[PDB]
C-alpha cells in the first residue's frame, strides 16, 4: 500500500538531562548526557571533555541516575524510558573493547494508571537500597536492588497523595525515606514518608507536614551532616529539618521560576540555581557548630552570578566548571570565578554547544543558486531564538549550522525571491508600565513602523509585541521591523503573488488575543509590499477569528479563519473577496495544496482532503480520515498518499483509496502507514539537502520530505517501491536479529504506533537508521545476515543474495541524505 | 491572571513538549478552550432508541422501533453541521417559526450519524435490551442481549464495521439483569454473565475474531462485579465477597457499614471503575485519583460495566461543574467553569426555551447531545462547537 | 565574592589545558543477569492477599 522509508539527516540535539558520576570506572568523571533518544558518555579530562561514547536507545530516556551499590567498584546507571522500559547499565572494558553490559531489564508499564501532570518522576536511594518511581497519580513504584534475587521484583505503594510536584530520598536516614510536596484544595504542603519494604508500605515520615508557598515546585535533599530539605518556591526559600525551620524571601529571584538546580559540594553547602529568564543563582547554606560537634544551619543566602543559555539542566563538573545543558538554547560549558569581570557577571562561557531545537518553522531555498537546498530554521525562544541555516557538505560530507541571534522568539518565516529576503514573525516580551526587558532584533532594526489600523491589564504584567520583520538574505541583517498592533499577534505568514497583480506581496494572518477569552474573536489578513527598503500596506482585512494558516492556492488566498477555510481573490481594486468557504472544521490550524486538492489538518479530527471545483466556484469533500489524532504537522506526499504527525510522536499516512467501489467508501482515507518517531514534528517541507544531478536517477526512492521537530532533529521521508520495500523489510527481521539492543529493548516494540487510543506495530515504514547500521556490523555477521536471503539482482530472476548486493544497495540508500 | 487563550497553549506547544510524560495533558489542556458552546432545540430524530457511542467514538447504536433489529450509524464529526448555523451568532438556536431553522431542525440528525447497518438479531419473538451494550476492547465487535417472570435470554456479539451477526448464546431458563450493564461484565475480553435465578456466574474469552469459549461456570448473590481475570467480587443479601475462581478460594469478606471496606473503596475506587480499558493510556477521574473527586466525595459497588464515559469534559481535573445532575430533569442548566480561573465556559440545557433527562458526551469531540423523555413524548437537543466567521 | 573560594576540586589538572564521539553498535550477545519484573497481579488484590494474611 504505501512503502516508506524514515531515516535522520540531524539526530537530536536538545540536551534533556545532565548527570555526572564514576561510570567508566572507579577513578574517571564521566558526564551523561541524554538528548531524547541517545545517551552520550565524556569523561572529563585536563583536555574538557574527551567524548568516550554515544549509545542509541529504544526508547525516550526520562530518567538517568548513577548509582554504586555496596559490593560494587563503580556506578551503574539506571535508565528510563518514556515507554517504560527500565534498564540498570554497567560500563565495561576490555582494554580496546567496550562493552556496555546490561545488568538489568524489565519493563515497569502500568496498563491502569493516569499519567501525573509533572511527569515521570524517578529517584533512587542515597544507600542505593531502591529505585523509586513516581509514574501515575497516587502510586509509587520501587524497585528493590537486590543481588542474589534472579528478578528484581517491582510493586507498587499506594500514594495517599494525588498530586505530587516533587519527590526526593532523604539523607542520614536508617530507612529509605522520601520526602514531598504535594497540592490539594487547602494549598500546597510538604510531607514526608518511610518506605518499608517488608510490609510494602509507607511508615510516618520523621518531621510533620507544613503548609509551604503557593509555588514551591522544588524539593532538594540536602546531604549530611545537615540533613533535611530546601523547598523552593517563586518568591521565597525555605529549608525544614525536623523541628528547625527557615526561611528567606530574596527580592533577586522575585522576577522569574527557578527550573533547575544542581549541589556543588559534597555536603551541600552550595547549591546551584538557574531560572527561566537564564539568569544563574548560588545557594549558601551558613553552617554553625555546636559545643559538642555537630553542626546545623544558620541561614540562607542568595546571591546572582550572571547570566547563561536557559537551562534545563546544571551540573557542576569540576574545577569552576558547569555544565549548562538546555533545551531552548545552546548549551554551555560555562566557568565561574571569584571576581566579576566589567560587566559584573562572575560567570564567564568557555564553551558552547549546538542546539537547533526547538524548530519552529523551516524553509528549503537555494540561496546561492547552486542546485542544493539549504535549510532555514526558526530555531530557540526568549532570548535564544534565533535562525539556523544548514548546508549539508564537507567543511565525509556534514552538515554544517550558521546562527543568526534574534534575541526574541521567531514564529513563522517565509523566503520572497524576488525581494531577497525573508520575511519572519517574531514575538517580544516586554513589561506592562510597556518596556522592552533587553535589546533584540524587532528594536535594532533599521527602519521601523507601527500599525495605523483603526478597525478595532494590571501592573507588573507581561506582553507580547508581535512584530513582522524583513531579513536580508545574505548579511541576515533585520532591514525592517513592523509592530502590529496591541493586543494583537501575528500567527501566520505566507509570500505570493496574487491575480492579475504582477506585485510579489508579503500576507500576515494575525488575531486580537486577551487572557480572559478562550478564543480569538477578530483577526486582520494584512497585504504589505516590501519596496524601496520601506514596507507598506497594499491591503487589510478585517476577519471574525485568528487566520491559523494561510497558503497561495492558483493564485487565490487559501486561509484558515478559525474554523472556517475561506478562499479569496485578489481584485482590480487591489482589495480581498471571498470566493468559496467550508465551514466543516474544529479548527483548521494545518493547510497544504497540490493541483486542486487542499490538505486540512486539524486540531483534533486528523486531516480531511477537499478538492476546489473550478467550474463551480465551491469546495467539495473528497475524504477524511475518521480515526481522531492530534496533528501537528501535514503534509501531501503524492495525489494519493497524505503524510501526519500527530501529538504523541507519531508518524501515519494515509491514503485516497481509489480502489473503492461506492462513493461512501471513497470518503474515507485508509490509514496504510503508522510509525513511532518518537519526536513532536512541527514543520514538514519538500525537498532536499542533497544534489540532484542527472546521474542521481538510479536512486530506488521517489521523493523527499524533510522534518524538522522540537528536538532539533532534523528527518527525511522518502518512498520505495514494492519490491525494494519487501527486501528492507526482511533486512529489519534479520537485523532485528543480529543487534541486540542496549537495554535489551525490542525494536518492534519501540518503533510501535502508541497514542492515548491505539496501539499497533509499525507497518508502511522502514527505519532507516536500523538499515543503515547493517554496514558497520562485523563482516561475519553480514554473512549471517545475507546467508540464504532471496535477492532480485536485476536480471528479473531471484538468487541467493551475496553481501557486496546488499552493501551497494544499503549504500544507495544512504546517498538520500 | 494567566493565559487562557488557545493562542498562548499553542505556541507553548510549539516550542516545548514539556516533561518526559507530560504531553497527554498538553493537549488535554484543549478541551478548556474548545467546548459545545452551541445548542440546537428539537432536532428532528429517526424512530430509533439511541444508546451511546463506542468506546473510540467512530459508532453509534441504536435501537429501531421494532425493538428486535440494531442500527449502527458512522459518527461523521462535531463539525458535521457548521455550514448550516452561519450568520446565527449567538448561544442557542432558539425554536422559531422561520423556515431556516426548522430546516436546520430537520437535516441535522442526518448531518451528524449517517445510517450503516440495521441486523436484523432477534427471533422466536424475543426482544433487544434497551440498556444492554457492552463494546471489546479492539471495538470491532458489540454485545447485545434479547428477552419475576422468566423466560429464554439470548446474548449476541455484533461487528460493527461490517455488521454481520457473528456469535450468539442461550439459555432457556435465565433471569439477568441486562439492563445498564447490571448483570453483564467485560474486562480485557473476558466477558461474565450472572444467572441471578440459576445462582450463576458464567465466564468466556471473547476472541479477535468475534467468538464465545467457555472457561467456566460456578444469603444469596445479588450483582457481580470483575476486578480481574482471576478475582470476582460479589454481593449478598448486604455482604461483599472477593473471591478466586481459579482457586476457589474466598479472599475476602465484608459488611455493607463495614470502615476498612470504605477506605479500600477511597482508595481504589479507580481500580472498581475501569473507564478506559480499550487502551494502555488512560484518563480516569474518580475519588481516588482526583484532589476535587476526593474532595467531594469526602464531603458527602459493585460498579456496572463501562458505566463511564471518557469525556474530558466531565474530567474534574479541568472543568468545575455542578455534580447534582450529570456525573428527575435538572431544575437548571448545568454550567462548566475552568478549573484553572474559575471563569464561566458553556452552559449546557436539556429544556426547551417529572421529566427524566439524559446527557450524551462524545469521548472525546465537542459535541453532546441532551434527551428528555416522558410517559409517550421524547425530546432531543445538539450541544456541539459553532462559530460564526 | 567570599562565597566562590574552595570550589570543589577532583582533579587538579582537570579543564586546565582547555582548548575551544563513536557510536556503539552492540553485537555480543551478553545474557542479562537479573530482569525488572513488576507485581503481576494490582495493588488492591496485592492488599487484598497481604490482608488475608
Amino acid at each position: 500500500q504505501s512503502y516508506n522509508y524514515v531515516v535522520t539527516a540531524q539526530k537530536p540535539t536538545a540536551v534533556n538531562g545532565c548527570v555526572t558520576g564514576h561510570f567508566t570506572s572507579a577513578e574517571d568523571l564521566n558526564l551523561l548526557i541524554a538528548k531524547n533518544t541517545r545517551l552520550e558518555i565524556y569523561v572529563v579530562t585536563a583536555e574538557g571533555l574527551r567524548p568516550v561514547k554515544e549509545v542509541g536507545m529504544y526508547g525516550k530516556i526520562a530518567v538517568m541516575e548513577l548509582f554504586r551499590p555496596k559490593g560494587e567498584s563503580k556506578d551503574l546507571l539506571f535508565i528510563l524510558t518514556a515507554k517504560y522500559n527500565a534498564c540498570i547499565l554497567e560500563y565495561k572494558q576490555s582494554g580496546e573493547s567496550i562493552d556496555i553490559i546490561t545488568r538489568a531489564h524489565g519493563n515497569v508499564q502500568d496498563r491502569i494508571g493516569r499519567p501525573s501532570e509533572t511527569g515521570i518522576i524517578g529517584i533512587i536511594d542515597p544507600e542505593c537500597r531502591m529505585i523509586g518511581l513516581r509514574l501515575y497519580d497516587g502510586l509509587f513504584k520501587v524497585i528493590p536492588l537486590d543481588r542474589d534475587n534472579k528478578e528484581l521484583k517491582a510493586f507498587n505503594i499506594r500514594l495517599e497523595e494525588l498530586h505530587v510536584i516533587d519527590v526526593k530520598f532523604l539523607y542520614g536516614c536508617q530507612a529509605p525515606t522520601i520526602c514531598f510536596v504535594y497540592q490539594d484544595p487547602q494549598g500546597r504542603h510538604v510531607k514526608t514518608y518511610e518506605v518499608s519494604l517488608r510490609e510494602k508500605e509507607f511508615n510516618k515520615g520523621p518531621w510533620k507536614q507544613e503548609n509551604v508557598e503557593a509555588e514551591a515546585s522544588m524539593v532538594i535533599a540536602v546531604p549530611e551532616p545537615f540533613g533535611g530539605a530546601i523547598i523552593i518556591g517563586q518568591e521565597s526559600i525555605t529549608y525544614h529539618n525536623g523541628d528547625k525551620y527557615l526561611a528567606i524571601a530574596p527580592p533577586i529571584i522575585k522576577q522569574s521560576t527557578i527550573v533547575c538546580h544542581n549541589r556543588v559540594d559534597p555536603n551541600g553547602s552550595r547549591y546551584l540555581l538557574g531560572d527561566m529568564e537564564g539568569r544563574l543563582f548560588m545557594l549558601l547554606l551558613e553552617k554553625e557548630e555546636q559545643m559538642d560537634g555537630t553542626v546545623t544551619l544558620k541561614d540562607l543566602r542568595v546571591e546572582l552570578l550572571g547570566e547563561t543559555s536557559i537551562a534545563e539542566c546544571l551540573t557542576y563538573l569540576d574545577n569552576g566548571v558547569v555544565f549548562v545543558g538546555s533545551r531552548l538554547g545552546d548549551s554551555q560549558l560555562v566557568k565561574l570565578n571569584v571576581d566579576s569581570n566589567e560587566q559584573g557577571s562572575y560567570v564567564v562561557a568557555m564553551e558552547t554547544f549546538t542546539n537547533l531545537g526547538p524548530i519552529v518553522d523551516m524553509c528549503v531555498v537555494d540561496l546561492e543558486r547552486q542546485g542544493q537546498g539549504q535549510l532555514v530554521t526558526c530555531s530557540g525562544a526568549f532570548k535564544e531564538g534565533s535562525l539556523r541555516i544548514i548546508r549539508n557538505g564537507i567543511g565525509i560530507q556534514k552538515l554544517h549550522i550558521r546562527t543568526v541571534p534574534l534575541y526574541e522568539s521567531p514564529r513563522k518565516i517565509c523566503y520572497q525571491e524576488v525581494s531577497q529576503c525573508f520575511g519572519v514573525l517574531s514575538s517580544r516580551i516586554e513589561v506592562q508600565d510597556t518596556t522592552a526587558l533587553r535589546p533584540s532584533a524587532s528594536t535594532q532594526a533599521l527602519s521601523s513602523s507601527v500599525s495605523s489600523s483603526k478597525l478595532f491589564t494590571s501592573f507588573g504584567e507581561e506582553v507580547e509585541v508581535h512584530n513582522l520583520l524583513i531579513i536580508d538574505q545574505h548579511t541576515f541583517e533585520v532591514l525592517h521591523a513592523h509592530q502590529f498592533l496591541q493586543n494583537e499577534y501575528a500567527l501566520s505568514l505566507v509570500s505570493c503573488k496574487l491575480g492579475k497583480d504582477p506585485n510579489t506581496y508579503f500576507i500576515v494572518g494575525t488575531a486580537m488575543v486577551y487572557p480572559e477569552e478562550a478564543e480569538p474573536k477578530q483577526g486582520r489578513i494584512v497585504v504589505f509590499q516590501y519596496s524601496d527598503g520601506k514596507l507598506q500596506t497594499v491591503a487589510e482585512k478585517e476577519v471574525k477569528g485568528a487566520v491559523y494558516s494561510m497558503v497561495e492556492f492558483n493564485g487565490k488566498l487559501l486561509a484558515s479563519i478559525n474554523s472556517t477555510v475561506r478562499l479569496y481573490e485578489w481584485t482590480t481594486e487591489k482589495e480581498l473577496r471571498t470566493e468559496c468557504n467550508h465551514y466543516n472544521n474544529i479548527m483548521a490550524l494545518y493547510l497544504k495544496t497540490k493541483g486542486d486538492f487542499i490538505l486540512v489538518g486539524d486540531l483534533m479530527r486528523s486531516v480531511l482532503l477537499l478538492a476546489y471545483k473550478p467550474m463551480e466556484g465551491n469546495f467539495e469533500e473528497i475524504a477524511r480520515d475518521f480515526n481522531p489524532n492530534w496533528m501537528s504537522a501535514v503534509e501531501i506526499l503524492d495525489d494519493d498518499n497524505f503524510l501526519g504527525a500527530e501529538n504523541a510522536f507519531n508518524l501515519f499516512v494515509c491514503q485516497k483509496d481509489s480502489a473503492a467501489t461506492t462513493d461512501e467508501e471513497r470518503q474515507h482515507l485508509q490509514e496504510v502507514g503508522l510509525f513511532h518517531l518518537g519526536e513532536f514534528v512541527n514543520v514538514f517541507c519538500h525537498g532536499s539537502l542533497v544534489m540532484q544531478n542527472l546521474g542521481e536517477t538510479s536512486t530506488p526512492t521517489q521523493g523527499s520530505v524533510l522534518f524538522g521537530t522540537v528536538n532539533g532533529m532534523i528527518g527525511l521521508v522518502t518512498s520505495l517501491s514494492e519490491s525494494w520495500y519487501n527486501l528492507l523489510l526482511d533486512m529489519q527481521n534479520r537485523l532485528n536479529k543480529v543487534i541486540k539492543s542496549v537495554g535489551k529493548i525490542e525494536h518492534s516494540f519501540w518503533r510501535s504506533f502508541h497514542t492515548e487510543r491505539k496501539t499497533e506495530p509499525a507497518t508502511g515504514f522502514i527505519d532507516g537508521d536500523l538499515i543503515e547500521s547493517f554496514l558497520d556490523i562485523s563482516r561475519p555477521k553480514m554473512q549471517e545476515v545475507v546467508a540464504n536471503l532471496q535477492y532480485d539482482d536485476g536480471s528479473g530472476m531471484k538468487r541467493e543474495a551475496t553481501a557486496d548486493d546488499l552493501i551497494k544497495v544499503v549504500e544507495e540508500l544512504t546517498r538520500i541524505h | 491572571i494567566q493565559n487562557q487563550n488557545v493562542i498562548h497553549r499553542l505556541e507553548r506547544r510549539r516550542i516545548s513538549s514539556g516533561k518526559a510524560g507530560t504531553h497527554w495533558h498538553q493537549v488535554r489542556v484543549f478541551h478548556q478552550n474548545v467546548f459545545p458552546n452551541f445548542t440546537v432545540v428539537n432536532v428532528e430524530k429517526p424512530p430509533c432508541f439511541l444508546r451511546k457511542f463506542s468506546p473510540d467514538g467512530r459508532y453509534f447504536i441504536a435501537f429501531s422501533s421494532d425493538q428486535t433489529s440494531l442500527e449502527i450509524y458512522e459518527y461523521q464529526g462535531c463539525q458535521a453541521a457548521e455550514d448550516l448555523l452561519q450568520g446565527y451568532e449567538g448561544e442557542i438556536l432558539s425554536n422559531g417559526n422561520d423556515q431556516r431553522s426548522v430546516n436546520i431542525r430537520g437535516r441535522l440528525f442526518e448531518r451528524f450519524f449517517v445510517l450503516l447497518h440495521i441486523t436484523n438479531v432477534a427471533a422466536n419473538g424475543e426482544h433487544l435490551n434497551r440498556e444492554c451494550s457492552l463494546f471489546t476492547d479492539d471495538c470491532r465487535c458489540v454485545i447485545v442481549g434479547s428477552a419475576s417472570p422468566l423466560e429464554d435470554y439470548s446474548l449476541h456479539i455484533i461487528d460493527l464495521h461490517t455488521g454481520r451477526l457473528c456469535d450468539t448464546r442461550t439459555f432457556k431458563c435465565d433471569k439477568v439483569v441486562l439492563s445498564h450493564n447490571q448483570g453483564l461484565y467485560l474486562y480485557k475480553n473476558i466477558l461474565a454473565i450472572l444467572s441471578v435465578q440459576q445462582q450463576t456466574i458464567h465466564v468466556f474469552q471473547v476472541t479477535p475474531e468475534g467468538t464465545f469459549i467457555d472457561v467456566r461456570t460456578i444469603l444469596r448473590m445479588w450483582k457481580m462485579q470483575l476486578l480481574d481475570e482471576n478475582h470476582l467480587f460479589i454481593k449478598y443479601t448486604s455482604f461483599f465477597v472477593v473471591y478466586n475462581m481459579v482457586t476457589t478460594e474466598v479472599i475476602a469478606v465484608f459488611e455493607n457499614t463495614s470502615d476498612e471496606l470504605l477506605e479500600l473503596f477511597e482508595n481504589f475506587c479507580d481500580l472498581f471503575r475501569n473507564a478506559t480499558l480499550h487502551s494502555e493510556v488512560q484518563f480516569p477521574c474518580s475519588a481516588s485519583s482526583n484532589n476535587f473527586a476526593r474532595q467531594i466525595q469526602r464531603r458527602f459497588l459493585p460498579i456496572s460495566a463501562q458505566s463511564y464515559s471518557g469525556s474530558p469534559y466531565l474530567d474534574l481535573s479541568l472543568f468545575s461543574y455542578d455534580d447534582k445532575w450529570v456525573s428527575t430533569c435538572g431544575d437548571h442548566p448545568i454550567r462548566f467553569y475552568a478549573r484553572d480561573s474559575g471563569l464561566l465556559k458553556f452552559e449546557i440545557q436539556a429544556g426547551l426555551l417529572r421529566r427524566l433527562v439524559a446527557f450524551t458526551f462524545h469521548p472525546f469531540e465537542p459535541f453532546a447531545i441532551s434527551v428528555q423523555r416522558t410517559n409517550a413524548e421524547y425530546v432531543v437537543n445538539f450541544h456541539m462547537r459553532h462559530c460564526c466567521t | 565574592a567570599d562565597f566562590l573560594k574552595g570550589l570543589p576540586v577532583y582533579n587538579k589538572s582537570n579543564f586546565s589545558r582547555f582548548h575551544a564521539p563513536s557510536v556503539y553498535l552492540p553485537t555480543r550477545e551478553y545474557p542479562s543477569e537479573q530482569i525488572i519484573v513488576t507485581e503481576k497481579t494490582n495493588i488492591l488484590l496485592r492488599y487484598l492477599h497481604q490482608q488475608w494474611d
